[PDB]
Formats: C-alpha cells, structure tokens, sequence
C-alpha cells in the first residue's frame, strides 16, 4: 500500500544521514579493547586450579 | 500514480547507503590483526553435568552471581540450579509445556519464561510465605515468544513470532512501547551494557538497532543470506555477532554500520543455534546443529577449539559475568559446564 | 542483501508465448531450490513450478505441465520459465521465490502472504 | 564452618525433596502420548476436536491410556520455525479436505505442505496420520458438472480404481476413483523416502463420530510396535 | 589319572583355558561398557549386566576346578569343597537360565503391549526379577546338596559312582533328576520358546504388510535374530539335560568322557551369551568403540 511504502522511504531517509568512523578505526578499537582486558579472561588463560571453583568435586 | 515511484526512491536511497558504506570501508579487520600472534589451542573440559530434565532444553540463563542458573525444557519445568555441588534450588512447573525462552532478573528475585502460548510469565522467587508462584502474565503478542530479557525488576523487553518487539511495565502489565519494522519472525535479542539500546535478528536476514526510550529503529544491518538465529553484543557495546542458517557467523559494528568479519568453514554446512562472547571479547563461542560447539578467534576468524560432548543438537549457550565457566544445553536434556 | 528481480512478461494474444526471467543476487545461487509462484486477481498465491539445486528434479502443477518449462543457469544466476502456450486463465503476477535454507529438500513458506525471499513480480495478461 | 555445614545440609535436604517430586512426575510424563493436530482453516480441524490463545490443548483417554493433542492457533502461516518443537511427538495428524479439487487449488497446497513436513530434517522420525474429510462433498461435486479433476490433475483420466480397494456399498465408481487417486497422490510422496523410520496411515473420514479416536489409537499402537520391532533388529 | 597322552592333554588344557579367558573377558567388557555410560541405564540393561555378572561368577569360581577334575579325573581338592563347588555350579547355571527367561518376558512386553511398556516394565519389577533369579537358585542348590536330598533313597549307587570318578560327580536319582530338569531347564526354555514364536509371527506379519503397502503402487530379519538366539541356547543346553534326565532310567550307562563333553557344552553358553545379547545390537558396538577411542 501507499502508507507502508511511505514509512519505508521515511525510514530509509532517516538511516541515510548518519555519521561513520571508517573500518580501520573500528578495527583498532576492537584490537585495543581485546588487548587491554587480556589478563581478566580466565577462559583465554587457564587459571590455576587452586582458585578454580569447579575443579574440586 | 505514486506507486512504482516510491520503489525507485527506495532504490536510490539503498544505492546511496551502499555507496556511503563502501566509501567508509577503509580496510579489513583481518589486515590490522594480521600481525597479532594466534591464540593457539583452547582445550576445555566438562566439569559438571546437570541431570533431571525430561524433554529437550531450549533455553538457559546465568545469574549475576555466576553461581546460579535457570533452564527450561519441553517437559514443563523451570529448574534453578546451583552450579556448585549440582543442587536444585527450585523447580517451577509451568502452565504451558511449549516454552521456548527463559530469563533471570539481575536482582535475583524473578525469573521469566514463555513460548507458544503468546504469554510472558513472571515468577517471584522470594515469596514471603509458601513457594514460588506466578506474579504477572504479560498478554498482547499475537505470536509465540522467542526471547525476553529484564531491564530491571519492573521492565522487560520481549520479542515475538509476530515480527514485533515490545517493552512492558510489570506493575501494570501494559506495553510501554512497541517496536516495528521487521518483516520476518524475530528470533533473538541482546541488551547493550548501558541498557539504553538493544539489537534483534529476524527471519529476514536483517538485524536492527533499537532505542528503548524513543522506540525507534536507528540502524539496519544486512549481509546474511538466511534466517538469523542468535545475536549477542560485544563486551564494550560497540559491536555484535549473529548466527544464521547459512552456516555463518558475522561481526557487525554499530559505528561503521557494516560487517567486519565472517566466521565460516567449508566443512560446516549446518545452521548456528546460539552464540556468545568471552569476557574480554577475544573468543567467540557458537553452537551448531552438528552436535558440537566451536571456539572462534574473534580477531583472526580461525577456529581454536571444539566442545564436543553432546549427543544431540546444541540449543543454548552461556558465559558467566565473572567469566570462568561456560554452560551448554542440548536436545539430549543435559546441561554441561565447561571450564 | 538478497534481491530477486523478475523481467519479461506483458500482453500476449491467446495461444502466444513468453519467457520470464529472474535475476538473483546476494546469495550462492547453486545451493538453493527455486520456485515459480503467481497470483491471479481475486485469488491468493499458488505454487506453479520448482527446480532442484542442479536441475534433476522438476515439478509442475497439473494446469501447466506439458506447456510451461522451468530452467536455471547457475553460472549467470538466472531462473527461466518458457510459457509455450497461454490461456485466458493465465493472467496473473509471477514471482520467483527462493528456498528458506540451503542443502534442504523442503520448501515451507514460499507461498505465504508475506515471505522475505520473493521478488517484486511481473504482470502477465492475455485478453484477445 | 558450622554455619557452612548447616546451610549445606539444608541445601541437600531441599535438593532431595525436589528430586522426590521429579521422580513422581517422571512416571506421569512417561505414561502419556503427545499428538500434533495440523490442518487448514476450512479443511477440518474442528470436528476432530469436537469428538475429543497461542495453542489449544485437548485431553482424552481410551483403554486407560492418556493422549494429549495440541491444536495450534493464533500463529502465522509461516510454520518453518515453530514446527521444530514437535520432533518427538508420537504422530502428527494431518487433516485435509479432499473435496476442494476445484488460490482455490487447495489439494496441491496440501500436497506441498505434506512433502515439506515429510522431508524436514527434524521430523524424519515422526509418523503422520492422514485424514481426508468431505468425502460426501467430494461425491456431490463429482456427480454434478460443477467442476472436474482433470483440470488440476491431468492423470485422473488414465487412472482406474485398484482391485484391492474396498468401496462401501452403494458408491459410484467415479467418486471411489477420485478418493483413491488422492490417497495415492499422498502415498507417492510418503513412500519415496520412508526407509522404515516413519510411515503414513491414510483414512477416509466422512461423518464418523468416535471412530476417529479409535483409528488414532490403533495407528499409534502400530507406530510404537514398529519402533520396538525395528530397535530389536526384527524389522 | 587317565589313559591319555601328554600332547592331547596339553592341547585340551589350552582349549579350556581359552574358553575361560573368553568367558571372563567378554562379560567384563560388557559390564564395564554398560556401567560407564550413564545414558545406557535402562531397566533392561540392568538385566543384561546381572546376567553378565552370573556368567562372570561361572567363569571365575566354578570353571577352573571343573577343568582340573575333568582333565585329571581325580579331584585333588578335598571333601567339603566337593560339596560347595557342586552347589555353586547349579546355583549359577539356574540363575543364568532364569535371566534368559526374564529377558524374553521383557521383549514380549515391549512388542505385544507397546503403549503400556514403559509404565509396566520399570526399575522396580526388574529389581524384583534380579532378586528372584539370584535368590531362589541359591536356596534350591544349597538346600538340595548339603541336605543330601539328591541321592536320598539310593546310596550304594551314589557311593560306587563317586568312587568310579575321583572326587566329584553330579549325581541325581529319578525323582531328583526329574525335579531338577523341570526347575532349571524345561520351564524357562518353554517360556522363551513360546514368547519368541509369537514375536516371530508378529514380525513376519508386519514385514508382509509393509512390503505389500510399499509395492502396491511403486531380506527377513526376524528369522536370523530369533534363530541365533534360540539355537545357541538349545545346542548349548539340551544335550546335557536330555542325557541327565534319562541316565537314572538307564542304570547310569553314560561314559565319563560323554559327561565331560556335555558339561563343557553347557559351560559354553556363558561364553556365547554376551555376544548374543550385547555385541549383536549396533548401539552397544558404537558405545564400546567410542569408549575405546576415548582412552587412546
Ligand atoms: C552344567 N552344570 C551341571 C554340572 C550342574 C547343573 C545341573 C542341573 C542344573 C544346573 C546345573
């Protein structure tokens, strides 16, 4: 119908005018965030079994 | 008349959007991360096996204490476990056995569930007298409930198989806002860390970014070829991942408004049912129909490990807020905790 | 994004011929089953024909077998429909639909009122 | 550590109290058979429920065996997502109006739906009980010159009633031929990919009341018997 | 001491020790494989492992001494142990046969009452049957041997026969032999036969119906399985019992070597049971292969 097409066109126009920050900056940001929190990930680095709550039965 | 002209206008708008995204595509995530040393081999083992469910398991949700978790099954039970010592704190019998989703409130006082009854139910876990009872039923959807997540003790966001998402006020049981714009059935939801936005994937190969207050769609993401099954934010709230029936996982950026990387292999031809991130966002975990779960390197797109211990389809997946355990449900009625 | 755009069609005298075409983009064409759907005025969507991923298996409705022919070109991502002989009850809009998922033998919702993997459609009419 | 021991003991007591009720409920769960009732808007799916909002549910028991039949309502026509919830039912009851041979081509739509159900990867072990309604309406339509079957199926002309068929007395050869043609239409989809792991049980229901439940009972008995025989390497 | 050569007796030793090793190892593998995987804890698998336990006890406790006695004809073991060995052997053999009969009854309920099978055949009835199978043969054997009821009424023949063979000779009178035949062989075998014949009829009818239904428009399996199951039991147990029921009625005209052959034919049933009831079915093979690959 006419109304749904008008709504779709309005939504497309609203999505058209936004800002973007380029892919390389985003890749650098994700790389930096992963690097910063490296020591807080127990799955990536196997934590010693002394403080593992699931090791003991 | 005006018809066949709005289609042309949409065509030019889509061409303009594609051109803008292509212009903003400076490089690829692989090239910048090509100097990063590989993660290696992630070897994980089962530490717990939770038993007591009769039928297949569709959903589970961790608690904020990283010790309690809730699960749902087609037998009509909602079981709350203690991941330490494998004790059952609660077991809620449901009025409808065709449940498809469950949620655990961040405070710890409520759980929610729903399914083919087009109703979202809220259960009070901290009743002053007696046992756990149902407190509120949220009616107003015309299709099955696919997902539900708490914002607080009084606000919950749901998605439905009627192409819409809704926000509810639990005290009065009315829809604050209704989110519309999807053409297929909405299958998954994910709340942002700030609780200001949420993403959704539907049965139209498109994902949308929503604003809870304004009740509007801000960005629409495409790139998948089939139905989107799962969605999850990156820890910092600037990205998310999806898994679809085309046997592919993709990573999308909110700010760049375009796909960054694809996680796929030639041997894998089954669909992806669940997806989750690690605490640092370095490992992406996905559940497939081939009964296994794959551990992907989110920065280099190469598989790093497998969690193969289930004899049927893996339906749900979850990582603790603490980040020291992964739970995996399956159609064989077993919950496994991996570490 | 997945795009299905139908071409061909128009006004043809009874007993005439046409060749509908459908160009596909946004997905791997070879891994999917394809269909032909149509909607006569005052009627709902009905299935017409389908073809497998390679073309070995082909089916038609009883009203069009022997006259219509379906073919696919995986190299150029195009679906064809040779409409050899036409009748006045063939006036409808023709859509090229796609299977929901790859590597599957079943097509569930390709004929429903709304379906995300269908095309815009081309009007085909025969009057006199 | 005294408080820790007390809370651990209380936790264990609650756990065993829950396990007792779970054991009680397991017996009730394993003694019940679940059915999926599927059809179209006008094809039937109503009088079968009469015999006995997102989903309906009917309970009936014959010979002290409990059956739970689940009628899907208030769901969209796109079924490819919520159909996966019924992979472990004992049988699926497919209801079809066989009289509508003149979208308006309901039989071909039902045939395509049946083929999709039969060839789905999650329903590959689920048997189907096929019901064909409106045989009286089909007979009335065939007797008159209202419509024809050859327009939508140019193979009924070269079709004759099989010898082993058992028409009811006082029934014309044409209507029996049409009935068995439709039945064989469905049977050619069913027999192409069974491989013994599931089967189809077609029936001709016209106005029978409470016989349909008996037919479902016998078909479920046969389904489970065949599963047991196949799991013992005897079939 | 017997008029036998050294090479033949060495080869015969090898035969019996190979039989013992096979009997032990098969049942050990069955028990470990079934008990390891918690998925395979259905009530029927419990009957299977109980039978495997009976067969293992036969392999360990009784068979080596029977080997020694049947090889040397002398029984350098004593007098009271040649009262415990005889009771234990009868115990365990009767228990294994009763386990076979109960497995057949389980199959009959699975096939002929498929809608009420899970409710009817649960852990409780299986446990009751296991208790009966382990208890009743024990009481029967140990209260029939140590009470000296088998040779009561005919003592001189008993004494001359236990003097002919060195230490041990399983001896029955006419009434004792008839009663043992009825209790330990005839009734369970009749039950198994009358179950499996009807199961065969039902399976053949279903196969015929399926084949005709398929072929109207357009490799028997029951025969092989049921033939193996019944034939192993018959050719492993019928000789011994059929000779023993008539030996009192023919003034004990059986040679000792024939008795040896009958005894070891009867023993071979415990060797063949795990292959028939566990290794035949593909799921057990898959579970065993996965377990073996898990340890490599
Ligand atoms: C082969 N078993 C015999 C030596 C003893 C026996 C006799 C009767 C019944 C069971 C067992």
């Amino acid at each position: 119908s006419i109304a749904q097409a008008r709504k779709l066109v309005e939504q497309l126009k609203m999505e058209a005018n936004i800002d973007r920050i380029k892919v390389s900056k985003a890749a650098a940001d994700l790389m930096a965030y992963c690097e910063a929190h490296a020591k807080e990930d127990p799955l990536l680095t196997p934590v010693p079994a002394s403080e593992n709550p699931f090791r003991e039965k | 008349s005006e018809l066949d002209q709005l289609r042309q206008e949409a065509e030019q708008l889509k061409n303009q959007i594609r051109d803008a995204r292509k212009a903003c595509a400076d490089a690829t995530l692989s090239q910048i991360t090509n100097n990063i040393d590989p993660v290696g081999r992630i070897q994980m083992r089962t530490r717990r096996t939770l038993r007591g469910h009769l039928a297949k398991i569709y959903a589970m949700h961790w608690g904020t204490d990283s010790r309690l978790l809730v699960s749902a099954s087609q037998d009509g039970k909602l079981i709350i476990w203690d991941s330490y010592t494998t004790n059952k704190v609660h077991a809620i019998p449901l009025r409808s056995s065709w449940v498809m989703t469950c949620a655990y409130a961040p405070s710890g006082n409520y759980v929610a569930c729903g399914g083919l009854d087009n109703i979202c139910s809220i259960y009070n876990l901290k009743t002053r007298e007696g046992n756990v009872r149902v407190s509120r039923e949220l009616a107003g959807h015309t299709g099955y409930l696919s997902c539900c997540r708490f914002l607080d003790d009084n606000q919950i966001v749901t998605s439905s198989g009627d192409t819409t998402c809704a926000l509810w006020d639990i005290e009065t049981g009315q829809q604050t806002t209704t989110f519309t714009g999807h053409t297929g059935d909405v299958m998954s939801l994910s709340l942002a860390p700030d609780t200001r936005l949420f993403v959704s994937g539907a049965c139209d190969a498109s994902a949308k970014l929503w604003d809870v207050r304004e009740g509007m769609c801000r960005q629409t993401f495409t790139g998948h070829e089939s139905d989107i099954n799962a969605i999850c934010f990156f820890p910092n709230g600037n990205a998310f991942a999806t898994g679809s029936d085309d046997a592919t996982c993709r990573l999308f950026d909110l700010r760049a408004d375009q796909e960054l990387m694809t996680y796929s292999h030639d041997n894998i031809i089954c669909g992806i049912t669940s997806v989750s991130f690690s605490k640092s966002g370095r490992l992406l975990l996905a559940g497939y129909d081939d009964f296994n779960c794959n551990v992907w390197d989110a920065l280099k797109a190469d598989r790093a490990g497998v969690l193969a211990g289930h004899d049927n389809r893996v339906s749900c997946l979850g990582v603790t807020d603490d980040g020291m355990a992964v739970a995996t449900g399956s159609w064989d009625s077993f919950l496994k905790i991996w570490n | 994004q997945v795009q299905l755009q139908e071409s061909g069609g128009g006004l043809v005298q009874p007993g005439g011929s046409l060749r509908l075409s459908c160009a596909a983009s946004g997905f791997t064409f070879s891994n999917y089953k394809m269909n032909w759907v149509r909607q006569a005025p005052g009627k709902g969507l009905e299935w017409v024909s389908d073809i497998s991923q390679s073309g070995a298996s082909i089916s038609y409705t009883g009203s069009v077998k022997g006259r219509f022919t379906i073919s696919r070109d995986n190299a150029k991502n195009t679906l064809y429909l040779q409409m050899n002989s036409l009748k006045p009850e063939d006036t409808a809009v023709y859509y090229c639909a796609r299977c929901p998922a790859p590597f599957t033998r079943d097509c569930f919702d390709v004929t429903s009122t709304t379906y995300a993997y269908r095309g815009q459609g081309t009007q085909v009419t025969v009057s006199s | 550590t005294e408080d820790q021991r007390n809370e651990e003991k209380a936790q264990r007591e609650a756990n065993k109290k829950i396990e007792k009720q779970l054991q009680k409920d397991k017996q009730v769960y394993r003694a019940t058979h679940r059915l999926l009732l599927l059809g179209a808007g006008e094809s039937g799916k109503n009088t079968i429920v009469k015999q006995m909002s997102g989903i309906f549910e009917t309970k009936f028991q014959v010979d002290k065996v409990n059956f739970h039949m689940f009628d899907v309502g208030a769901q969209r026509d796109e079924r490819r997502k919520w159909i996966q919830c019924f992979n472990d039912v004992t049988a699926i009851i497919f209801v079809v109006a066989s009289s509508s041979y003149n979208q308006t081509n309901r039989l071909q739509a039902a045939l395509k739906l049946f083929d999709s159900i039969w060839n789905n990867k999650w329903l590959r072990d689920t048997s189907v009980i096929l019901f064909l309604n409106k045989q009286d309406l089909l007979a009335e339509k065939v007797l008159a010159g209202k419509s024809k079957i050859e327009d939508y199926f140019p193979e009924f002309a070269r079709y004759t009633t099989p010898e082993d068929a058992t028409p009811e007395p006082g029934e014309d050869p044409r209507v029996t031929r049409a009935k068995y043609f439709i039945r064989d239409e469905f049977l050619r989809i069913s027999t192409a990919s069974g491989d013994g792991r599931h089967y189809c049980y077609p029936h001709f229901t016209c106005a029978v009341d409470t016989e349909n439940i008996r037919r479902v009972f016998n078909d479920c008995r046969d389904i489970i018997q065949r599963m047991h025989l196949r799991q013992y390497e005897l079939l | 001491k017997n008029n036998w050569s050294n090479d033949v007796r060495a080869s015969l030793y090898s035969l019996m020790v190979l039989i013992i090793l096979t009997t032990l190892v098969g049942n050990l593998i069955v028990i470990v494989s079934i008990s390891h995987f918690k998925q395979l804890h259905t009530p029927t698998n419990w009957l299977i492992v109980s039978m495997a336990t009976v067969d293992f006890l036969l392999g360990c406790l009784v068979m080596p001494y029977s080997m020694v006695r049947s090889a040397e004809h002398c029984w350098y073991f004593g007098e009271v142990f040649c009262k415990i060995h005889t009771s234990t052997d009868i115990m365990l053999s009767s228990a294994s046969i009763w386990h076979l009969s109960f497995i057949s009854i389980d199959r009959y309920y699975a096939v002929c009452d498929p809608l009420r099978y899970k409710a009817k055949m649960n852990i409780l009835v299986i446990c009751v049957m296991i208790f009966i199978s382990w208890s009743v043969p024990a009481v029967f054997a140990f209260g029939m041997i140590f009470l000296e009821l088998n040779f009561k009424g005919a003592e001189e023949i008993y004494y001359k026969h236990v003097h002919c063979r060195g230490g041990c000779s399983v001896f029955f009178s006419k009434i004792s032999g008839v009663l043992t035949f009825m209790t330990s062989f005839y009734i369970p075998g009749s039950i198994m036969l009358c179950v499996y014949y009807r199961i065969y009829l039902i399976a053949k009818e279903q196969a015929r119906l399926i084949s005709d239904a398929n072929q109207k428009l357009q490799e028997r399996k029951a025969v092989k399985t049921l033939g193996i199951v019944m034939g192993v039991f018959l050719i492993c147990w019928c000789p011994f019992f059929i000779c023993t029921v008539m030996d009192p009625f023919l003034h004990y005209i059986i040679p000792p070597t024939l008795n040896d052959v009958l005894i070891w034919f009867g023993y071979l049933n415990s060797t063949f049971n795990p292959m028939v009831y566990a290794f035949f079915y593909p799921w057990f093979r898959k579970a065993l292969k996965m377990m073996l690959f898990g340890k490599i």
